[PDB]
RNA sequence: CAUCCGGGUGUUGUCUCCAUCCAUAUUUUUUGGAACUUUUC
C-alpha cells in the first residue's frame, strides 16, 4: 500500500514514495471508446493483486494468498460440557471367534478424557506466549500486550477519536 | 528359541546338503524353516568348483552347519 | 468355474468307474467305484481291480499316495 | 497359511504339466486348491503315444505348469 | 561425463537406498510406476510427497531447527519463490522414489505434485496425461464438492485409477472436536459421497481404496496397514485377515466373538471405532493431557516403544508430532495400497489408446516419447516427457512432431533435436542420467524448441512401421481461458524482448493464448485472476525486464442469434443462399461434452468419421432429428453444424461434391472469426438452401470467388436471423458459515448476475457450500469482496466447465440504448454497448 | 521371514535355480510366494544330460525347489 | 552510513551450595518315497 501510494480504507498512508504521477497520456490502447467500463477497480484490488490491476509496481513484495478456512469450537459459559461433544453449530449429518483376553491395546483404561486435558486441547489452539512450555526470559519494556489491539479492525461503534488512534498506531508500527 | 543361530550370523559356514554338495559362504539371514541365505557362495562337488554369488537354500535340502571362520570386519 | 472336492463330489452320486494311479509307481494303477472319502484325500473305493494288463480282484487307500483321479 | 496361489490367470486354458515319475499331462485348467490339487478336462497324456482321458491331479505330485501358447 | 556426474553428485542431498539399486530396478516393464497427486485447495498435497522425501533423505539441507521439530510445514517441491510467497503450490514439481512396500519388494515411483487451486487444473490435465492413476486427496472437513466431482469424472474418463486419501483426520478430533461415534458416521458419509459419482466400482475402508492420514502431524492408515503392524503380532495369521472384513460397518465384538446384531448387552461400539477410533483419540488425550511419566508405561506395555527425556522436552504439537512418527512409521501403507490396486493389463491399452488410435502395430524396439509440460528450472528449460517404448541415451538424434501438424495426420515431415541429457526429478535437484527406459518419466535437454505445449516423440526406423505410427492427440485442457489481457510495452522500442518474453509465457505455461493484433497490441489469455498474475510477474521478473502497461480485465465475447438469403460473387456467376438456425440447447451441451459415444452417451461430432448411418442414427436417437437433414449433416464448423438442404444437391451432387472442402475450408474459416466483433459464433446451424453454379464453369468456379461468397453469406444470414452475444459465466463456488448467508446475497446481487444455484448445508461442518453463476466481466475483484465482506470467513472458487455462453440481455442490433461514457451500461442492453467498443478496436 | 523376502525383491531380475528333479532354470521372475512358488518367462532348462530347452510360462512348487542364485546387488538389501 | 538499550555461544579465571517371540505328526519345508540292487568310466 505505501510502495503504490494505495492505502486500504482502514489502512495507514503515507507520502507517495515514487514522486511523479505526471503522465497521463490519452491513446489509443487507452481510449476511451475502446475501454468496457464496470466495476470499480477499488485500491484493495491493486494491493490484492500488484501485478495485475497496478500497472507498473516496483519495490512490491508477493502477498500470502489463502489460508484453509478455520472452524474451530470453543465453549465459553459451561465447561461442564465435555471434551468431546457434538456441538449445536455442526450440521446433522456363526463364523470365527478369537480368545476374548485380546482387545484393542490402548483401551486398558476406560475413559480417554481427562478433566486437564479439555484445556490442554484448548490451548494448542493458542497464541505465541501461551502454546510453548519453555521459554527464555525477556524484559519488561520488551513485552507489548499493547500491540495486538491496534493490529486490528477498530470496529463500527468506536468514534472517530478512537478510530483514528488506530491508524496513527500502525503508521508508526508498519515503519 | 534360535538363540545359537543369531550367533552364527556373519560367518563362513560349511553347509553340506541332503544331495551331498557343500556349499561355502557367509550368512546373512536365517529362518525358522533353517531357510539360509549366503553370500559369494561355491559349492565343492566331489577336485571342482564353481561360483554363485547370493544363493538361498530351503531348509528340505540342508543337513548339517559348520563355521569356517570367525566373523569378519 | 469347478473346484477340486465337488469335482470327487460329483463321483460318489454318479458312482462313475474311476482309475486311480499311484505316487512313486507306474508300473502300478487301481480301479473301482467311489463310496466314499474325507478332507484328507482318502478314498472307499468298491469293486477295486489291480491293473501286462493284468487284472487282479471293497478298499481304503491313503491320500499321500495318490497322483491322478479319472473318469471312465 | 494356505496361500491361495496366483492361478487365476490360467483359468480355462490348455496346460502342460509335469508330475512326479517323469509322467506329464496337457489340459484345460478348470479349478485348483490351496494345495495346488487341479482340476484338468480334456486330459490327453504323454506317455508319445497320446490317449484321451477326459482328471483331478494331486497337489503334492506338481513339478510345474506351463503353457502351450502365448 | 564423468567429471560433470562428480561435480553433479555432491550437489544432490544423497539418499538411505541410494540410486544404485533406485537405478538397478528400472529395467522390468513392471517394476517401477506413475502416480500423480490431485486434490483441491491446500488439501495438502504437496506435504504428503514431504513426507515421503522426509522419510527417504538423511540430511535434509533445507530443513531450519524450527521446522524439524513441529509448527511450520516444511515444502518440498515448493521450490519457486512465487509459490512460497503466495503460499500455494502453481506448478507441478515431480519427486522420483525407490519406495519400500509390505511384502518389502522396493519399487522406483514418479511422483507428481500438481496444483488444486482451480485456475491451475492445466497443469493437473498436464500431470494426467502421463500419470497411470491418480491419488485424491480430500479434506476431511470440507468434504467433496464440484471440483472434487469433476476430477473424478475426468480421472476416470481417462481411465486413470483412483485411490482416495482423507486427511485432516486430527482437525476432525482437534478443530471440531467430533466424538468418536459421530466421527466414524462423518467418514462414512464422506466414503458414501465418493462412490455415489463414481459408476461401476465401489470403495470401502475394507477394498484398501481408501487412506486415512494426517500430513500435517505425520501419519498414514490403511486398514491393512494397522492390523498387521499391531493387532498382527497379537493374534493367529490364518484369522487375522478375515478380522479387517469384520472390521468395517455393522460389525461389533462382544467378548471373543462379534454379533451383527446392534449392540444387545451393556456398553457397545461397532469394531472400527473399538480398536482404532478410541485409542487414536486416547493417544491425542493421552500425549497432551497425560503426565509425561504415565505415557511411558504405556509405549513399553502397548506399543513396545520407549523414549528418552529429550522427546519429552518439547511442547504440546512437537511432541504430539514426534509420538505420532514414533508409532506410525514410514508411510508404506500408502505405498503398498498404491502397489496392489492397479493392474496393468486392464487400463494400460485402453489409456494410450485413447490419446491415439487403437491400432496397433509394430510394438516394441521402437522408441517413443510423450511431451507434457516444459519446466523452468534453474537453468534453462527442460522438457518432460513419458518412456512411452525402447530407450533413450545421450547425443541421441531424436524425430520430433507437435499434435495440431498431428491432426494433420516421407521427406520435409521430420526435424529432430539430439538429446543431450536425461535426467530423474528430484523436486530441489535433478538427478544424472545415461539412459531413460519405457516407463519412466523424464526430464530432457534441448527437445524443447521443436514444441509449444504438447509434442509426440518416436524414432522409426520402418516405413510400415512408420505408417502405422499413430500421432498423439493434443492434450484437452479442463478450462477454457477467457479472461483477456491487453498488453503493452511501457517503452515501444522494447518490444522484441516482450515479444520473446511472451514465447517463453506459452511455453510455460500450457493454459495461455498470446495473440497479435493489427496494432501492435497483445491479448493475452488466462484462467483467472491469479492465474494472471503469476503470468505477469515472472514475464516481469524472471523472463523480461521490461515493465510493461497493463490493461482493464475483459472477456472474450462470443456471437449468435434467434430465428430468407440471397448473395452474388464478385464475378456474378455463383449465388449462395443459406439459412441459419438456434440450435437445441441439449445438442450445445452434448457437443461442448467432449465424448466418445459410450455407454448411453450422446455421440461427440468428431466421431463423424464413422458411417454417417451411425452419425444419423443418434441425432434421430437423441433428437428426433430429420431424416433427411440428419443424412445431410455434412460437418461441423470450427463449433457448431452445417447442413446440405435443397432439390440442386439432388440436381447436381457431383457437381457440388466437387465443391465441398472449398465450402468446408472456408466455413472453418467463416465461424471461427464474426460479422458483429470478428469473434466466433455460438449455437448456429447452417443449410445449403441454394447454389447458383456458372455456366461451363471454365476454371470460374475458383476458391478466390466461392470462399468469400460463402463467408459473406453466412454474416448475412447470422445478422438476418437476429443476432445476439454470448457472455461466458463462471461457477462460483462458495464456502462460509451460515450467519454470514445474507453477505454473500447481497454481494450476488450487487455483481450483477446475483445467480445462486443452490446452497448446501455441509454435514459435520459449521458450513455452506454455495453455489452460484457469475458473468466474468463482472467478476473482476469478485474474491477479494467475498474475504472482506466475511472477515475472513469462508472463501471462493471460479471453475469454468461447461462452457456456457449465456445471452447477453440487450438486442444485438439497436442504436438506441446506450449512455454518455463512464458509466456501467444499463441493465436493458449490455449487447449493443459490447459490441461498440470491441469494434472499435477491431477497426 | 527374510530368506523369503529377498526372493519377492528379485522379482524382475533374472534368476537361476536347482529342483528335486535335477534340473535347473534361468530366467525373469515374475511372480513368488510365501509357499515358494515361482512365476517365469523365457526359461533355459538344463537337465542332468545338458539338454537345453524353451518354456514360456512356467509354475512351480516350492517343495519341488532346493535352492536358488540371486542377482549380486540383493546383498545390500536390508534385512 | 553511524550511535544507543539489550540477546546468544565458546573459552578463561573466579565465587556460593553440594558431592571428591507362538506349538502344526494328515498335500509347499522339522515325524521321511524310503529301502535296495546292478552296469558303465
Ligand atoms: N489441521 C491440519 N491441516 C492440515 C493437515 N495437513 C495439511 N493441512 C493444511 O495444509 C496446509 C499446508 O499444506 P500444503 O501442502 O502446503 O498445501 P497444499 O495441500 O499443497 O495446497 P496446494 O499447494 O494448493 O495444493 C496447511 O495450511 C494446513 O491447513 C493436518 O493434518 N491438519
Amino acid at each position: 500500500g505505501k510502495a503504490l501510494n494505495n492505502a486500504i480504507p482502514g489502512g495507514p498512508k503515507f507520502e507517495p514514495l515514487y514522486p511523479r504521477e505526471e503522465e497521463e497520456d490519452y491513446n489509443e490502447f487507452n481510449s476511451i471508446d475502446r475501454v468496457i467500463f464496470r466495476v470499480p477497480i477499488r485500491s484493495e484490488y491493486k494491493v490484492a493483486f500488484p501485478h495485475l490491476y497496478n500497472s507498473r509496481p516496483r519495490s512490491v513484495r508477493i502477498p500470502w494468498y489463502n489460508n484453509p478456512v478455520s472452524c474451530i469450537i470453543q465453549n465459553d459459559e459451561e465447561y461442564d460440557t465435555p471434551a468431546l461433544f457434538f456441538d449445536p453449530s455442526l450440521n446433522p449429518i456363526g463364523d470365527f471367534t478369537l480368545p476374548e483376553d485380546f482387545a484393542p491395546l490402548l483401551a486398558e483404561e476406560e475413559e480417554l478424557i481427562l478433566p486437564n486435558t479439555k484445556d490442554a486441547m484448548s490451548l494448542y489452539h493458542s497464541p505465541f506466549p501461551f502454546n510453548r512450555t519453555k521459554g527464555k526470559m525477556v524484559r519488561a519494556q520488551d513485552v507489548a500486550l499493547a500491540k495486538k489491539w491496534f493490529l486490528q479492525h477498530p470496529d463500527e461503534e468506536y468514534p472517530v477519536k478512537v478510530k483514528v488512534s488506530y491508524q496513527k498506531l500502525l503508521k508508526n508500527y508498519v515503519l | 528359541h534360535s538363540s545359537r543361530l543369531a550367533n552364527l550370523i556373519d560367518y563362513k559356514l560349511r553347509v553340506l546338503t541332503q544331495d551331498g554338495r557343500v556349499y561355502i559362504g557367509q550368512l546373512m539371514a536365517f529362518d525358522k524353516h533353517m531357510n539360509l541365505v549366503l553370500n559369494e557362495c561355491i559349492e565343492e562337488r566331489v577336485v571342482e568348483k564353481r561360483v554363485l554369488g547370493l544363493t538361498i537354500l530351503r531348509g528340505e535340502q540342508i543337513l548339517s552347519t559348520v563355521v569356517e571362520d570367525k566373523p569378519l570386519l | 468355474m469347478v473346484p477340486p472336492i465337488n469335482c470327487i463330489f460329483n463321483f460318489l452320486q454318479q458312482q462313475t468307474p474311476v482309475t486311480i494311479w499311484l505316487f512313486e509307481q507306474i508300473g502300478i494303477r487301481i480301479k473301482g467305484k467311489i463310496v466314499g472319502f474325507d478332507e484328507f484325500m482318502n478314498v472307499v473305493i468298491d469293486e477295486a481291480v489291480e491293473i501286462k494288463e493284468d487284472v487282479e480282484k471293497k478298499i481304503l487307500l491313503k491320500g499321500d499316495n495318490i497322483t491322478l483321479i479319472t473318469s471312465a | 497359511m494356505v496361500s491361495t496361489p496366483e492361478l487365476k490367470k490360467y483359468m480355462d486354458k490348455k496346460i502342460l504339466l509335469n508330475i512326479n515319475g517323469s509322467r506329464k499331462v496337457a489340459g484345460i485348467l478348470r479349478g485348483y486348491d490351496i494345495f495346488l490339487n487341479v482340476v484338468l478336462d480334456d486330459a490327453m497324456e504323454i506317455n508319445a503315444n497320446n490317449h484321451q482321458l477326459g482328471t483331478v491331479i494331486r497337489g503334492n505330485s506338481i513339478i510345474s505348469l506351463e503353457a502351450l501358447d502365448a | 561425463e564423468h567429471t560433470i556426474f562428480t561435480q553433479l553428485k555432491k550437489n544432490i542431498p544423497k539418499t538411505r537406498y541410494n540410486r544404485d539399486y533406485m537405478l538397478s530396478m528400472a529395467n522390468i516393464p513392471e517394476r517401477i510406476i506413475n502416480v500423480g497427486v490431485i486434490g483441491p485447495l491446500h488439501s495438502g498435497k504437496t506435504s504428503l510427497m514431504d513426507l515421503l522425501v522426509i522419510d527417504s533423505h538423511k540430511r535434509i539441507p533445507d530443513m531450519s531447527k524450527n521446522v524439524e521439530l513441529g509448527w511450520k510445514p516444511l515444502r518440498y517441491l515448493d521450490n519457486l519463490k512465487q509459490e512460497i510467497d503466495r503460499g500455494l503450490s502453481i506448478k507441478l514439481n515431480g519427486s522420483t522414489l525407490l519406495c519400500t512396500d509390505l511384502e518389502s519388494k522396493s519399487r522406483m515411483i514418479n511422483f507428481l505434485d500438481a496444483p488444486g487451486h482451480v485456475n491451475f487444473m492445466d497443469e493437473t490435465a498436464v500431470a494426467l496425461a502421463a500419470s497411470d492413476l491418480v491419488l485424491i486427496v480430500i479434506d476431511v472437513v470440507e468434504g467433496v464438492t464440484f471440483v472434487v466431482e469433476q476430477l473424478i469424472k475426468q480421472s476416470i474418463k481417462n481411465n486413470v485409477a483412483m485411490c482416495f486419501v482423507i486427511n485432516k483426520l486430527d482437525r476432525l478430533i482437534l478443530d471440531l472436536k467430533l466424538p468418536p461415534m459421530d466421527a466414524y458416521l462423518k467418514l462414512n458419509h464422506i466414503i458414501a459421497n465418493i462412490n455415489s459419482f463414481t459408476k461401476g466400482n465401489v470403495f470401502s475402508p475394507i477394498d484398501n481404496n481408501i487412506i486415512f492420514a494426517s500430513t500435517k502431524l505425520g501419519f498414514t492408515f490403511t486398514i491393512k496397514e494397522f492390523v498387521s503392524y499391531y493387532y498382527a503380532h497379537s493374534i493367529p495369521s490364518s484369522k487375522i485377515d478375515d478380522f479387517t472384513t469384520r472390521l468395517w460397518g455393522s460389525v461389533y465384538y462382544h467378548k471373543g466373538n462379534f454379533r451383527t446384531k446392534p449392540f444387545e448387552n451393556v456398553e457397545k461400539y461397532p469394531t472400527f471405532v473399538e480398536f482404532i477410533l478410541i485409542p487414536l483419540y486416547k493417544i491425542f488425550s493421552y500425549a497432551l493431557s497425560m503426565e509425561k511419566d504415565k505415557l511411558k508405561n504405556l509405549l513399553r506395555s502397548n506399543f513396545r516403544v520407549n523414549l528418552s527425556q529429550e522427546a519429552l522436552q518439547y511442547d504440546p504439537q512437537p511432541f504430539l508430532k514426534h509420538v505420532l512418527q514414533l508409532i506410525f512409521r514410514q508411510q508404506t501403507g500408502l505405498v503398498d495400497a498404491i502397489t496392489r490396486c492397479y493392474q496393468p493389463f486392464e487400463l494400460f491399452d485402453n489409456k494410450t489408446a485413447h490419446l491415439s488410435i487403437p491400432g496397433k502395430s509394430t510394438p516394441e524396439g521402437t522408441l517413443w516419447a510423450h511431451v507434457l509440460k516444459t519446466v523452468d528450472y534453474g537453468g534453462a528449460e527442460w522438457s518432460l516427457v513419458r518412456i512411452y517404448s525402447g530407450l533413450l541415451k545421450r547425443g541421441d538424434t531424436v524425430r520430433i512432431l507437435d499434435t495440431s501438424q498431428s491432426e494433420s495426420r516421407e521427406d520435409d515431415e521430420t526435424p529432430s533435436c539430439e538429446v543431450e541429457e536425461i535426467g530423474l526429478l528430484g523436486g530441489r535437484y535433478v538427478y544424472p542420467v545415461h539412459e531413460a527406459h519405457k516407463g519412466q518419466i523424464v526430464l530432457i535437454k534441448g527437445i524443447s524448441s521443436a514444441y509449444i505445449k504438447s509434442a509426440t516423440l518416436y524414432s522409426v526406423k520402418s516405413k510400415e512401421d512408420m505408417k502405422q505410427l499413430k500421432f498423439f492427440k493434443p492434450l484437452d485442457y479442463i478450462t477454457e481461458a477467457v479472461f483477456k489481457i491487453v498488453l503493452q510495452p511501457l517503452l515501444p522500442r522494447e518490444l522484441p524482448k516482450l515479444l520473446d518474453a511472451l514465447n517463453k509465457i506459452s511455453k510455460y505455461y500450457p493454459g495461455v493464448i498470446i495473440k497479435v493484433e493489427e496494432s501492435g497490441e497483445h491479448v493475452i489469455l488466462g484462467n483467472g485472476e491469479l492465474y494472471m498474475d503469476c503470468l505477469l510477474y515472472d514475464l516481469r521478473a524472471s523472463y523480461a525486464k521490461i515493465e510493461i502497461k497493463i490493461s482493464d480485465p475483459l472477456t472474450v465475447f462470443s456471437e449468435s442469434c434467434s430465428n430468407s438469403r440471397l448473395g452474388e460473387e464478385n464475378l456474378p456467376g455463383l449465388s449462395i443462399s443459406v439459412a441459419a438456425e438456434p440450435m437445441d440447447s441439449k445438442m450445445i451441451q452434448d457437443l461442448s461434452r467432449n465424448t466418445l459415444g459410450k455407454g448411453q452417451n450422446c455421440l461427440d461430432i468428431d466421431g463423424i468419421m464413422d458411417n454417417p448411418r451411425k452419425l444419423s442414427k443418434i441425432l434421430r436417437t437423441e433428437y428426433g432429428w430429420d431424416s433427411l437433414a440428419s443424412r445431410n449433416v455434412w460437418s461441423f464448423y470450427n463449433g457448431n453444424v452445417l447442413i446440405n438442404d435443397t432439390l440442386p444437391d439432388e440436381i447436381s451432387p457431383e457437381l457440388l461434391s466437387k465443391y465441398k472442402e472449398q465450402i468446408i475450408q472456408g466455413f472453418y474459416w467463416a465461424v471461427k472469426e464474426g460479422p458483429l466483433a470478428e469473434e466466433p459464433i455460438y449455437g448456429v446451424q447452417y443449410k445449403l438452401l441454394s447454389i447458383s453454379v456458372p455456366s461451363d464453369v471454365n476454371i470460374d468456379v475458383m476458391k478466390s470467388q466461392i470462399i468469400p461468397l460463402m463467408k459473406k453469406a453466412c454474416y448475412v444470414g447470422l445478422l438476418t436471423a437476429i443476432p445476439i452475444l454470448l457472455e461466458p459465466i463462471y461457477e462460483v463456488d462458495i464456502t462460509v458459515h451460515a450467519p454470514l448467508l445474507p453477505i454473500v446475497e447481497e454481494l450476488m446481487k450487487k455483481r450483477r448476475g446475483s445467480r445462486i444455484y443452490k446452497t448446501i448445508k455441509v454435514a459435520g461442518t459449521p458450513l455452506l457450500e454455495v453455489r452460484g453463476q457469475v458473468p466474468v466481466i463482472e467478476s473482476a475483484g469478485f474474491e477479494t469482496d467475498l474475504r472482506l465482506s466475511t472477515n475472513g470467513l469462508g472463501m471462493c472458487q471460479l471453475y469454468f466447465w461447461h462452457k456456457i455462453w449465456r445471452k447477453v440481455p440487450g438486442d444485438v442490433l439497436d442504436k438506441d440504448a446506450f449512455i454518455p461514457k463512464l458509466k456501467p451500461a444499463p441493465i436493458n442492453s449490455l449487447s449493443r454497448d459490447f459490441v461498440m467498443k470491441t469494434r472499435r478496436r477491431k477497426g | 521371514g527374510i530368506p523369503v523376502k529377498l526372493l519377492n525383491e528379485a522379482q524382475g531380475h533374472i534368476v537361476s535355480l536347482e529342483l528335486t528333479t535335477g534340473a535347473t532354470y534361468r530366467g525373469k521372475l515374475v511372480e513368488s510366494e510365501d509357499s515358494m512358488n515361482v512365476q517365469l518367462r523365457d526359461v533355459i532348462a538344463t537337465e542332468p544330460q545338458g539338454a537345453v530347452t524353451h518354456m514360456d510360462q512356467i509354475f512351480v512348487r516350492g517343495s519341488q525347489i532346493k535352492f536358488i542364485v540371486v542377482p549380486d546387488l540383493l546383498k545390500n538389501a536390508p534385512l
